[PDB]
């Protein structure tokens, strides 16, 4: 019953091309991480 | 009535149930229900042991 | 009385939203994933609270829909609060071929495990090879280089359909995969034996499928 | 069997501490001093050195205890000074082995008050070496410097 | 069960739209009267609701709200382009004091285009368009097109509000501070912003 039903459809798709719909919610935009920059200060002090 | 039949025609599930006549599809569905019931019985028997 | 859940929400709906499976499933459903019988946890959860989830998502102007084959998915309306997108025609070729594979009893002996090569061979068997080649590259005339390009595009689309939940790769082998019942939505244009154009118009009116 | 013990705690370049080492007791160790002296800060340094998972660490005030707040700031950054910082523990194992665990802490430049952590461990260190001296270089006339 | 106030909050008619905007990464400022008031009222519970997704709901010190995903985020993440942060830091610079007298809060695309071209170094501009480019008209036209594109992206983030007409003139919101520099006691904002832009 379906062999003909579906096979002809594939054969002749491009005479009536159609497309399905899907949910495509947006992605969460985030900041691009810049190269990590630490604080360097060569601290000194009197030792207890 | 034609609209009701057209509505139901699309709602058939898979190949073995593709009797395009809905009323004829009912009994095939119920045959599946019986088959499923037997499988369930065997599986629960296995689970007990 | 006041300060009582029932004032603002049905108890069953609040009970569903408080479940530990909800966040994963909501994130995936909004992403377009289809839910079949195999992932029991999610499918059973959907069955338990179906009406509550349908009424909830209705607030966004989207229908939570259940196909007769038993798989759930989201279909946005025209006034949808959530964006909507359409698949490519190559995606359709591979999808219909995956469906035909699922039905085929001659290959039932594979026990569900298929290889990309077999899929490619079936596709080329039914479609017009060279004229379908027109979409891969405008200058293709059967060259093996262009054949490899077609194979790689097929591989990529198959991966994308994996993300949609239409197919599962094996745990250790990425060259072999197993089908799921969600593929049957590719047959929506032929499952009823009637005039194709009226079927097409009904689908487009229902929001299932757009033209190109 | 002889159970293991924590010998000491060391802080370097924390808010108010340049290089200080507390010697713990076998049973009980007490910290005293007026408000704002730095007791809770010492607690925080210890626990940070024990579990460096930055997703978990959240130092609320003692008031507002038990309130799940999601505060904008976890409260660790302000307890550190600019430059490099350390927090280390000396432990005597049941096998009578001396092991020094710890972390290197450092503020992150940028609007977000973020912090960087890098754990480390030392084994076999001679018993005569103190962590305070191991982590610093004597530059000038008794004016030591910290080293990365 | 579920906390009563949380159920009340998410029962509100404003929630679905705000949820859709937040998951897209939009920032809610003091401009959006109703949304901002809603967040102010139900923050204590919304923070818990979104923590279930491994995503953080933060209120910036300036006053605007936004979401920050963790590494284990349940919402699919996406990341801005280099040119995007360049333009963002430029807008942060334009949020200046003489701005009030210069433009009364309403800028034009050309202000930003010329500022970007004047202040940035040529090498990173070429890296933005394409390394093979060299000081040519078509490259500048492409850079203009890219500037308009990224500006629209930022408008989706809520950073910049276009005035309602087809022409490209806009106003800068306070939430642009997210691109800004670290502030230390007594430091001049102009200098620190320029120091990072350099
Ligand atoms: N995150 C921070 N940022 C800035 N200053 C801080 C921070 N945490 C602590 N301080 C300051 O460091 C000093 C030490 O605080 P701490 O809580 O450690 O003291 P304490 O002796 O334990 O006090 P109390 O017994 O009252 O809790 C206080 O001045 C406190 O204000
Ligand atoms: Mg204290």
């Amino acid at each position: 019953i379906f062999s003909q039903r579906l096979r002809q459809s594939v054969q002749h798709y491009f005479d009536n091309p159609w497309t399905l719909t899907v949910a495509n919610a947006e992605r969460l935009l985030d900041m691009r991480d810049e190269e990590l920059a630490l604080r360097n200060e060569e601290v000194t002090g009197e030792l207890p | 009535f034609i609209a009701v039949y057209q509505h139901l025609r699309e709602r058939i599930r898979q190949d073995i149930i593709r009797t395009d006549d809905p009323v004829d599809a009912i009994e095939q569905m119920e045959i599946e229900l019986a088959r499923l019931t037997e499988e369930l019985t065997a599986r629960e028997q296995k689970l007990a042991i | 009385s006041s300060t009582h859940i029932e004032q603002f929400m049905p108890v069953k709906l609040a009970q569903a939203l408080a479940n530990s499976l909800f966040p994963e499933l909501d994130s995936q459903l909004r992403a377009g994933r289809h839910i079949g019988i195999d992932d029991l946890d999610n499918h059973a959860f959907l069955m338990d609270f179906q009406e509550q989830l349908e009424e909830f998502y209705a607030r966004y102007n989207v229908e939570l829909i259940r196909a007769p084959e038993g798989f759930f998915y989201l279909r946005p309306r025209s006034t949808t609060l959530i964006p909507r997108s359409v698949l490519s025609e190559l995606d359709m070729m591979v999808g219909k071929i995956l469906c035909y594979l699922y039905l085929s009893p001659e290959r039932l002996a594979n026990q569900g495990i298929f290889t990309s090569q077999e899929l490619y061979e079936e596709l080329i068997s039914l479609a017009d090879e060279g004229k379908l080649m027109k979409f891969v590259n405008q200058r293709s005339s059967g060259s093996d280089l262009d054949k490899q390009k077609l194979q790689e595009k097929v591989r990529t689309t198959l991966n994308r359909l994996r993300r949609l939940g239409m197919v599962y790769f094996l745990p250790n082998n990425n060259n072999k995969f197993t089908i799921t019942e969600a593929v049957f939505r590719f047959g929506a244009d032929v499952r009823s034996g009637d005039d194709p154009r009226e079927i097409q118009l009904r689908m487009i009116r229902d929001g299932e499928a757009m033209p190109v | 069997i002889e159970r293991g013990k924590f010998r000491s705690l060391t802080l370097v370049n924390w808010n108010g501490f340049f290089a200080r080492t507390f010697d713990l007791d076998e049973l009980v160790t007490t910290l005293s001093g007026g408000n704002g002296a730095g007791k809770s800060t010492t607690m925080a340094a210890f626990v940070t050195a024990l579990i460096p998972d930055l997703t978990l660490l959240h130092f609320r005030n003692t008031t507002e205890a038990g309130a799940t707040s999601g505060s904008r700031d976890k409260g660790l950054h302000g307890k550190l000074r600019a430059g490099v910082c350390y927090s280390t523990l000396d432990v005597i194992n049941s096998r009578h082995q001396r092991v020094v665990v710890g972390v290197r802490l450092q503020q992150v430049a940028g609007r977000d008050r973020k912090v960087d952590i890098k754990p480390f461990m030392i084994q076999g260190l001679p018993t005569a070496i103190q962590p305070t001296q191991l982590l610093t270089e004597n530059v000038g006339e008794r004016q030591a410097r910290v080293l990365p």
